[PDB]
Parts: C-alpha cells; structure tokens; sequence
C-alpha cells in the first residue's frame, strides 16, 4: 500500500517500550535422593538474556517496579497437585543452604505457597536500591542489586520428581535518564562490556561500489 | 562563540539532609586549570579524559578533593585547537557520563578475560589514547556518538569548543577518587592533511573551570 | 455473598495484560527521587538527533574511513561523487545511524527525514556540489542534467560549509535515491592538499512516527 | 475480600454471549478512519434495490436469455404472456434476485413488495398488456376477464414504458400469482421487428422486515 | 437529462499529512476525453473499461499520471448510444468499484489454474469484451448487478447516460498505474434487432471528464 | 435489530481447525495457523458481499485430545504480528521472544479467549484488490509447554467472533461455486443457473 | 487517443445536430490541423 | 450474577499480604483497655 496517514504516538514512550511480560529466567529443580539438592535458587538480574540487555544498555539510569510470574512444569508436562514454596530473599539476607534449613522458616523472607495445578504465581517487587536509580555502567572501583529467589517443594519426606520453572519478568513504572548509543559488537561476558579486538564487526553490511544503490 | 549546554541544565548547588554544611571555596578552585597540549598527528586515534581524577593532583582543587569525602561539582570545558589555514581535518569533542573502558580480548572465562589496568581506566592529567576509536573502546559505535553533548571542531570554520556540563549522578554526593563521573573524548573523524613544508602536528589545548563546587567530610 | 459466574478467559496468563499484582513488601517506601538531568520520555526524542551515516560501507575500507565520502581534484567534472538510499529500516548506510537502529524495533514508520552534509576540507579550497533527491519509483539518475530536474541543491564550499537536504515523505510500504554530483570541480591553491572528505549525517523530523512494536534481529546469540 | 458464590453457568463458553475479552495489544492505536462513500448500516438498504427477476428460468434457454420475457406479434390475442409467483424465499424466479438471496439467511419475513416491468422494444411498436396480481389462496386465473376482476393494471406501450405493480402484503406462513396477459395485440409498422422483450424486476418496501437469523443453503461444499 | 450520482457524494479534494502539497492542474485535464466508438452488434456480449489505466496514454492526463506517484480524482462519465427509431434493444451501464476479472478454468491447483493476462485485466483505451456476461466474468450474476450505480439505455426512450462517480478507496492516495480503481460495464441485456436494410451495427460513444484531480510526488 | 450489519456478523463461529502431534523422532512439536477469515465457504460468502470491512476479532481456543480426555498439561498460544517471523521449531527462540504475546492455559481450564484489534495499514480491509502488488492479520502458533516431549496428539478449534464491524460499498452475492482460496475463479464450462428450472413459462411451479 | 488529448469535442448525432468548434488563435507568421 | 474472571495470583498464599480473615468468635467483645503507662509506638523511641 501507501501509508499516507500518521501512525500512533503511544507505542514510542519509554513506559510502553519496556512494559510487557517477557521471559527472563529458567530454573531447573531436581529434588533427588542421595544427592540432596532439593532447592534451586535464582539471583535476580535483568541482564540475563541478550534481548533485554541491549534495550537496557541504551539508557544510563533506570527506575522501575517488577512483576514476576512463575510457570512451573514437570519433565514430561503433567501437573500433579504438589505444594510449592517460592521465596524472595531481600538484598543482605543470606541465601538458603539446604532443602530443610532455617532460611526457609525465616519469617522476614516472604513466601508464596502455590500448587502445580493452580494458575501460575505472580508477585510484585518494588524499587529496592539505596540510590535514586539503577545504573549498569559504573565507572570506578567499589555485589547484589535486587534480591535472590529460591524455590522448593513443600513436603515432609522427599518427592521423586524434577521440575522446571520459568520466571517471566514484566517491568512497570519505568523511568530512564541519560540515553547512550546501542551496542553493535557481540557480547563476551555477563557483567562486562568486553568486545573482541580482532574481528571487529562492521555496523553496516558491505556493497560493491559507492556509486550504486545496493 | 557557540556554547553547548549539556542537557539544557546549568550546574547548581545542592538544595541532602546533612547537618555538617558542605563547604564552598569559590575563590581558589574557580580558576582556569589548563592541561598540557596534545600533539595531534596524521596517524592519531583520539583521546579521552576522566574528570574527577584529572584534577586530583593539581593545586587547591586536588588538595581539597583528596582530603575530603563528599564531592559535587559542575564543569566548564573549553577546548582550543589552533591550526593554520592550510591544514584540514575535523575533530569530534563529546562528554560521556559513566564512560566505562572495556577490555580487548577473545576470552569468555570470568577470571581469564582481560581487563583494563589502572593507567587505562584512570589515565590522570595526561589522558590516554584510543586503541579502536571506531567502537569508542567500549564496543559502542562512534557514528551514533552524537547522542551525547558534543561539538565539531572543523579546521576551516572555527578552532574552539566549549561545553558547560552539570553534575550527572544518581546520588547527590560521591567520592571524587573512587568514581570517575564522566569522560571527555576527542576523535579525529576526518584525518589531518597538509602539504609538505607545513607543521606536521597540531596542538590541542584544554582548559577546565570547576563551576559550583561542594566538598564535605574533611579528614586527614 | 453475591452470585457470580466464571467466563472463558479464566485462569489464563495473558502476556500483555495490564493487571496488578500483590506486592511482596507492603509499607516499604523506596528511595526518593532526585533531579537527574537528561530524562527521556519517548523514543521520538532519540530519533531526532543527527547521526553520521556509513555511506562508504564498501569493502577494502578500514574501521573509521567507512564514515567519510572521499573528494579529490583528479576527478574531471560533472561526475558522480556518491549515491545512497533513504530507507532507515534496511541494510545499508542507514544501519549505522540511530534512527535506523530505533526503527528496526518497530515494524512501521512514517514521516519526513533530514540528511545533513558537512565538508571536512581546507579553508582555501572551494567548489560546488550538486546534491539531488530523486523520489521513490525512479532509478538512480545517469547524468547531472537529469538530476538537476528532480530535487536539488547547488551547494558551494566557499559560502556554505554544511548543507541540509529535507526528505519530504517516506513510508515503509525502491525507496528513493539521494545522489551527490560534482557540479564544477575541486579547485585548490598551492601548498594545500587536493583531497578532502564529506561527513553525511541523518535524522528524523517531527512528522516521523512509528507503530507495531517488535524485537530486533541485530542480535544473533540468545 | 468479599464473599462470593459460583452459580450454574460457570466456566461455560456460550456462543452468542456478549462478553468482553482481554486485548492482545494494549495501547495499540489502529489506523484512523476516513470518509469512504457507500456505507451500509442495515440489510434493509440492500433489500430495497430493484433487481432483474429470472422469470424465463425454464429449460432450452441460454445464460442471459433467461432474464427476458418474449413478446411477439404472431400470438393471437387475449392470451397469457407469462406468469410467476411472488414468494422471495423459495425456488423460482425470485432466486436470482437480491431480496430472495437476502431473505434466505433469515427464516421469517413480512411486508409489501414491488415488481417493476420494463419493455425493451422498438419506439414505433405499441400495444396493451394486462398485468394482474391474484392474492394468496387463489390459483392461476384461466381467462383474462377473470384476471381483470382481481388486481390489475392495463399498461400500454405508447404512453408508459415502465409500469410498476405494488404487492400489498405477503407473509412467510400457494402464495399469490402475478400474471401478465395479452390485452390487445402487438401491432407493428413495416421495417420493424415484431419481436421484443420485457425485463421484470423486483424489490422490497419500507414495510419489509425480517426476523430469526439462520445460515443459507446455496453453498454445497464446506 | 437524468444524472445518477454514485452513492450520493460529489468528487471533492483531499482535506493527508504531506507537506508537499499535491498539485492541481484544473486546465488541461478537465476536458472531455472522447474514446473510440464501440460497434455493438447482434452477437455482442458487452464491454468493460478500467479507468485509471484507460487515460494513461492520452495527453496531459496520461503524462501527469505516469510521471507522478500519488493520484486521486473523481470522474464524470457520459455515454451516448445513438440509434435509429426502428432499432430495438437495451443496454445496462454500471460502474463497479474494485472489479476483479476472474479466470475461466476447471483447475484447483495453485500454480496450475488459469489466470487472466495483462491485456485482459488492464485492457487500455480500447476496452475488452466479456466471455460470459451472465456472470460478469467474475462468477457473480448480472441479474443483481443493479446494486451498483447504473442506468438503462433503452433504445425507445433515450440515447444517453451519465454517471458522476467520486473517489472510492480505503487510502486517500494511490498509484494510478499499479491499481485500477473501478470499472465501467456496458451489457446488452436485451439484444439488438432490426429489419433488413437498416444499419447492422450501432455505435457506442464514451466521454470522460476527470473531475477534481490531484497528483503528488513528481518524478522522472 | 437482526438486520444491522453488526448483528449480521457478530456471533461466535468456528473458523479454523489445527492439528497437533508432539511426536518423537519427527520433531514437529508445534502447529501454526495463519489468520484468514476466508477459510470456510460460509463466512466467505458473507464477506464477499461487501467491498470494505473494519472489525475487531475475538478468538476462542478449544483444545481436545484424540480420545477426548483432558489431562492437566500447560499450553502456550502465541500471536505473531504481521512482519514478525514464524516459529521454526518446538524449542526455537521465537517462543521466548517477549514481543509475541502468549497465553498460558491448561487443558482442564475453560477455553482460551483473546481479542485482536484492527491491524491493517489502510483504513479498512479489502478482499477484492484490482491491480498488481502477503499477510493481513497475523500468524497463530501453539505448543505444549514442557522440558521433555509429551506423548499426546491434540486437536484445537479456533472459534472466531467478529465485533464492531463496519462495511462499505456492497456488491452482489456470488452464485458460482469456488475453486481456489484466494481467487474468485469460476468454471467456464458448467455454469450453474441461479434459478432452478421449471416446465413452462405459463405455470406456477 | 492521441487526438482526444488535444482539443476535442465528442459530438453525437442524437442530441446535437450542429456542433461548433472555436479556433483560439491563428496568426499569419504548418498552421494547425482540424 | 455478575460475570467474572480469575487472573494469575489466584489461590496463592502470599506471606506479606494485607488481607482480612473470617473471625472465629463473632460478636465476642474483648476486655476493654485501660491506661497502662509506657506505651511505645515506634522503634525510634528505643534507639534514642
């Protein structure tokens, strides 16, 4: 066709640019026998996947609330009605060390008790930074930002299933400051913007001549 | 002269809940600290400076910034590049908040990958040259580095640039030694050219005025 | 005890639902905000910034010299300095710019553009250039008198040092060609190099608007 | 935390329920509408349009000549030119019209009709015709003097060229017969063909209303 | 004379958000373009024309519609059919928006089924004749083709018809070459008859007036 | 009230049937379904009556098993907007893409129900395009959320309802049968008459 | 179709019986073809 | 009989939820309070 009309001005705001329920982490649970693993923790970092990391390294400062949705499946896929405990560990509180340790019975670690046959779990985490905004680019010399996230199967004895949880993160109420360019070189590490000195990828694919329209 | 104001805001004082009132010198720190001239040549790559540790060894500002604990100030940058009327080329001058120098390597292991040293992250009063100016030594292309406050120094139009930059940080007070706030970058996008018999190198001079400085927590 | 019924859509987890959730920390007040300069509100403020195009994206070129249009004096006259397209969301010179990287997250765009040229050369060297926009539907012009009939600016080096060409309207649904011709010649006095460059930059306007968000494909890994 | 109860009808998916659903794209604004001429609001605007009936639907007929009533001069007099029913939703001449195709989607209809005739013939040829409506309950009339006692118009070719017969009232629950008789004769001067045609058209009125929607059966495949 | 207005609206100008204002000739395009006469006979089937590519080869309108990119105009159609007072027959003249010519065949495979050629979809200034006028060459019966703006040309009442048709499209601007907007159809519902010694064929003349034309995006 | 266009189109009707297998060696896993309301020949005859249309859609997803029993397995439905690439595998990266809105619902749950707005670059849809120039509404995929591979074959029914419909430029109703899906091709030989035959013109059959 | 782009009148025999064509301007100093 | 839908978060027991519960003893009035000196309201009074 030929789009002569003007488009919409609501899909370009920062709040719309970030607010959408996206997949952010995948946690594997085993709940074994001899090898007493039992639990499976997952530190909160939005830089996990390379799809939101490229969108959040576009800005220097950000400020947002988060909504976490927990979708737990089994190995084959069937959902038997077992009780599950999700636990949010605030920044500074110690991580749980065992399946039946005393960090699970601690009252100041907010837990969610939900079954496999239930709708998936959904919690909201507020702005929990000591500064006024988050910042991924810290130029200088000085651990943890948002909190740890554990999960176990509530039972007296030990179950014989292995689970597989998906932590879907949605952002809300996001504000940004000091935009910066979009990174073209591929990633090498998780917490560092290291590129490769050899094999610098050009940000524009090649053509034959400068006097053409390829 | 054209003055570019960084993000449309002037550097102003702090309106914090500290009973110990932060001091204000106003006399011996609001003077034009002039750095040494950089010798720009044909095969040059560029230069970058980290500001709150550029002037930590120089005079009253360095003494009052090393022996304090809390720091907040704006800056007035002024860059001359005086060349003849027969030289040609172009410079791009731009400030970058939280300019993190990346490490150059091809290793994915955590404590095996290379990292920049202390003389690369914090150059001091003599600056440091880029290794790959196409990616700003950060994996980010310089073609879209015009999103920052910036000017062009074109050797056929003018010879000067000026940038009034306020205090950009998430916390209104910060240590002036353990955290470089923002960096200055000059890059020869168009190289230098000259006929034989002319001066083979052009000097670049930078002067800095610490506008609206505030210090706190005096200690030994 | 009000009567109620459950309709279809019950117990489903919609992705793009605008639904509240119970907070983990009640009564927790966060850190109060301060005035951090440089707040962005929409992405149209990131599209309106001039940005160096990579018009020299051909091969046998180093890292930085891909951003420069070469101009010399041993180039006869009425020749073709350079040519490039005016389509942000596409592989080409508009891939290194910021409006091209932003318009790849969204699948529709509309509005006018602005391509600004800047001559990096000596003060004593003058000469004219013919910048020429050809709207969509037409191929690249072959002669200079064919280009001077379309949209054109005769930009000289003596008076002006940075010309700007407004692109009237481009849609997403050949897309129009910006050519740059050698009007007169690159004249130069002695003791002065007869080799200079042109930096090409480009940005959007207030007419530029985007619709239908989507993920990009610059990232290869997952 | 209000108390609630779930009544019968919970978790069922009713077909004709008027219930909202969560949108997939929130904040997505569509393309704004423009003024496209020819907007329809109800199907009664599609029933009121005149439409050629296929009154010659018998066999040994080609494609187009099924839409024409033949008239000739070697037809004696006081004869029967043609006859057809006045029942839209039924197999017959009212199957090719638009009101018949529309009234097949719905299972009840009511109101008045309008059958308009038009004589396609020479200018110099005149003659009279007796169009006659016979209401439901009666069979097809056998003589012309039996038809002139029912509803009738004596329509001549000289003055009028397109007569119109209003059908007072037809319901859905024999349905009434429109006959067309040979009043006088088809007189014709020399150097003129004594063979012409009549196009019959038909439509609904403002009284026509429909109730109880249902799918059609013109489609055989699925 | 009776004038049928297509859908009760007059062709008017565009009230679009293009800064390049669309041009308006008003002088050399608002003239009566008269097509050639069609020789209607006894065994004739009908004719159809696609309008924005009927006048793409003829004069100022064709030159200004081929070398532009955006197009919007209404039309004033006027069809004479002058016959003697001893001929008899009837014509049906009607405009159809988005009149898609179907393909005639009995194949259900995608790239094996027949499709109409370029000289069948876009006839040009000479029109094209129907193969099956009972289904309008589209599988749609012509008995209910009176839903369109239409007139009857009955050879015993009048000899002329006129149709003022506005711009019917979902987008207010469209390419005048790659998209035929609407078609004109004349069909002899009642055939032609005449005694021996008369003229064995009747001419049909069509004149077109491009009311309220607008062009945009001039190029080579 | 039953003759308005809005009532003429708004009703929850069956529009598509999708077969899922979730096999072993033959890693099919998923099953996509492009959105086209011209699928069945019952709504195609009602929407080729008008030239321009404008409507929102409600989609209801009723998934059964082969025998009929509903075991509580998690299901992912995914809407792919026009322009976004289709998923190529059961565990590809088009499923984890955040801008493809998904619905996570079980077999034992009430059937799924989503709403899709007007997503055309023009002001209205149009099936009859007379001229020379792919996709209109979006693609629709579905898979079984599981780490390993399940051993069931599903069968989903996509019931479409229209809402807020507006029409422009009516056109006659097609009498000839269909031959293709995207083209109005009739058959030159064997033209079906639009009125069934009778004996004579002078009767009341 | 080349002639219908210049100056033209489509004159029918039924309605009109005598058409008139105005010649806009001719000078004395090929001269134009009807 | 109002229509309703159940969203995610249904049937979960959040720890720090501020949600009411049905009382075991209805109409039970407790013992009325008296003025006991030395009431604390926040922990900042114990830090000073």
């Amino acid at each position: 066709r030929c789009v002569v009309n003007r488009n919409g001005v609501l899909e370009t705001t920062i709040n719309h640019f970030f607010s959408r329920s996206g997949l952010v982490g995948v946690v594997n649970l085993t709940d074994g026998g001899t090898d007493t693993t039992g639990y499976a923790t997952w530190d909160i970092d939005i830089m996990g996947f390379v799809q939101l990391r490229r969108k959040c390294e576009m800005f220097t400062y950000m400020r947002f609330n988060a909504e976490f949705t927990f979708v737990t499946t089994t190995k084959n896929g069937e959902a038997r009605p077992y009780m599950l405990q999700y636990m949010y560990v605030p920044p500074g509180a110690p991580k749980p060390t065992g399946r039946d340790a005393f960090q699970w019975q601690t009252a100041t670690n907010p837990s969610v008790f939900v079954k496999l046959t239930d709708p998936p779990a959904q919690v909201s985490v507020p702005f929990m930074s000591p500064a006024s905004a988050y910042q991924w680019f810290y130029d200088g010399y000085p651990n943890n930002m948002m909190g740890t996230f554990a999960v176990r199967v509530v039972s007296r004895e030990a179950s014989q299933l292995k689970l597989q949880t998906r932590v879907y993160m949605k952002l809300k109420h996001v504000r940004a400051w000091v935009p910066r360019p979009i990174r073209s070189q591929p990633y090498l590490l998780k917490n560092f913007p290291n590129y490769d000195s050899s094999k610098i990828t050009n940000s524009a694919r090649d053509r034959s001549s400068i006097k053409q329209a390829n | 002269a054209n003055i570019v104001l960084a993000y449309g805001e002037w550097p102003e004082y702090c309106p914090a809940t500290a009973v110990d009132k932060p001091t204000r010198p106003d006399v011996s720190v609001n003077r034009f600290y002039t750095l040494d001239s950089k010798m720009w040549q044909e095969n040059s790559t560029g230069w970058y400076w980290k500001f709150p540790d550029v002037l930590n060894k120089t005079g009253v500002f360095g003494q009052n910034a090393q022996f304090h604990y809390l720091y907040r100030s704006g800056f007035c940058l002024h860059v001359q590049c005086n060349a003849s009327k027969f030289h040609q080329g172009a410079l791009l001058v731009a400030v970058i908040p939280e300019f993190v120098i990346a490490g150059r390597g091809s290793n994915t292991k955590p404590n095996e990958a290379p990292h920049p040293g202390f003389t690369t992250t914090f150059p001091g009063t003599t600056g440091a040259t880029f290794h790959d100016p196409y990616v700003l030594d950060s994996g980010v292309p310089l073609s879209q580095a015009l999103i920052y406050p910036h000017q062009w120094i074109n050797l056929r139009t003018n010879n000067c640039a000026t940038v009034i930059v306020p205090y950009i940080n998430a916390v209104p007070f910060d240590s002036a030694i353990n955290h470089s706030n923002f960096g200055l970058i000059v890059i020869p996008v168009s190289p230098l050219k000259y006929s034989s018999g002319a001066t083979t190198a052009i000097p670049i001079t930078i002067t800095i005025a610490p506008l609206n400085s505030e210090f706190g927590g005096l200690r030994q | 005890g009000i009567p109620a019924e459950l309709r279809p859509g019950t117990n489903q987890f919609l992705t793009t639902d605008d639904d509240t959730a119970a907070p983990i920390l009640p009564g927790f007040t966060p850190t109060p905000t301060i005035h951090i300069p440089g707040e962005v509100h929409s992405l149209l403020e990131l599209c309106r910034v001039e940005t160096i195009l990579e018009v020299n994206n051909t091969t046998e070129a180093t890292g930085l010299t891909r951003l420069l249009i070469p101009v010399s004096s041993q180039n006869k006259a009425d020749e073709l300095c350079a040519a490039f397209m005016v389509d942000p969301g596409r592989i080409g010179p508009w891939q290194s710019t910021l409006v091209g990287q932003i318009c790849r997250y969204y699948t529709q765009w509309s509005g006018s553009l602005k391509v600004t040229f800047m001559f990096t050369g000596s003060f004593m060297a003058t000469g004219k250039m013919l910048v020429a926009y050809s709207p969509p539907g037409s191929a690249q012009p072959a002669n200079r008198e064919t280009a001077m009939l379309g949209t054109h600016v005769i930009w000289d080096f003596g008076l002006q040092s940075s010309v700007s060409l407004v692109i009237p309207w481009i849609s997403n649904t050949t897309a129009g060609v910006v050519t740059l011709w050698y009007q007169t010649n690159y004249v130069v006095p002695p003791e002065t190099p007869g080799e200079a460059y042109i930096i090409a930059m480009g940005a959007a306007q207030d007419n530029f608007t985007l619709k239908i968000c989507k993920d990009t494909d610059e990232v290869t890994q997952q």
